[PDB]
Order: structure tokens, then sequence, then C-alpha cells
């Protein structure tokens, strides 16, 4: 398909959009040394 | 006693046992080591020059005694260990070209002991 639409702002705020995204931080990467397999999540 | 059993340790009542290295030199010529995993009974004679390229067999460690660590939440028991990466090989003489072929070594099966 094809989509046409608009994201727009008033000053610094991206107030206009069909979809909005708001990440919550305080991308966390950790090592999990479970058993013999210290993988990264 | 040219080939040793570390008799000094025996004398001192096992002050060590050091059971990991070549025992000593037979004939004043051959450095001799115990195969602690020998399957039947045997000896192998081999040559080694001072040059690392004159061994006939190679072991070329990349990683050695690197610790491993962690924990098991099922019971929260520790995980500890060791890894190595070394590789082996021989003077090609052409593994398939190794079996019974490497001139640097001669293996004799021993019976009657």
């Amino acid at each position: 398909y094809v989509i046409v639409g608009v994201v727009e702002n008033i000053g610094e705020k991206e107030i206009v959009g069909s979809i909005f995204y708001a990440p919550y931080t305080e991308f966390k990467v950790v090592v999990d040394p479970e058993s013999l397999q210290p993988s990264i999540g | 006693g040219i080939s040793y059993a570390a008799q000094g340790l025996a004398t001192g009542f096992s002050t060590d046992t050091t059971k990991s290295v070549f025992a000593g030199v037979l004939g004043g010529k051959y450095r001799v080591y115990i195969d602690q995993y020998a399957k039947q009974d045997y000896f192998t004679v081999g040559y080694k020059g001072p040059n690392e390229m004159d061994a006939g067999i190679y072991y070329a460690p990349y990683v050695a005694l690197t610790p491993l660590r962690g924990s098991d939440p099922k019971n929260f028991q520790p995980v500890m260990g060791f890894k190595t990466r070394y590789g082996i090989g021989i003077n090609p003489f052409a593994i398939l070209n190794s079996l019974g072929k490497n001139a640097y070594f001669r293996r004799v099966y021993v019976k009657g002991i």
C-alpha cells in the first residue's frame, strides 16, 4: 500500500499526528549469566 | 633416578605430588612423561628441535584458562569455570594425513609388564 498524512508542531511540540510515540526512559542492555550462556538482552 | 618421581616429596610425606609434568630424562637423552590416560600400555618416542617449526606437532593457544562465571536462579547456585581455544596440528607429511604417518614420532605397544 501507500499512506499519505501529516505530523506537525506548535513551537517545539509535535501536537499533530495520526500516531503519536512517547518513549519511557528513566534502550536498556543487560547480560544474563544464566547457566553457561551469558547472553545479552 | 634420572627419571623422577619427585622422591623429595615422597621423603617429606607428600609435600606435593606434582602429577602433571615430564618426570625426567631417560638415558640422559629422552625427556619422559606419563600418559595418565594410557589405554593399554605403550611408549612413543618423538623428536623436537629448538625451533618451534621443528616439532612435528603443534599446539598454538589463543585463549587459555579464561574464567567463566555466573549464577543459576533455580536454586541460586554459583556458576564458575574455565575456557580455552588452542587448536592442534602436525607437520603435514602428506588428520587424515596424520594417522600412522608422522615421522617425528614412533609408537610401540608394550606387553608382558
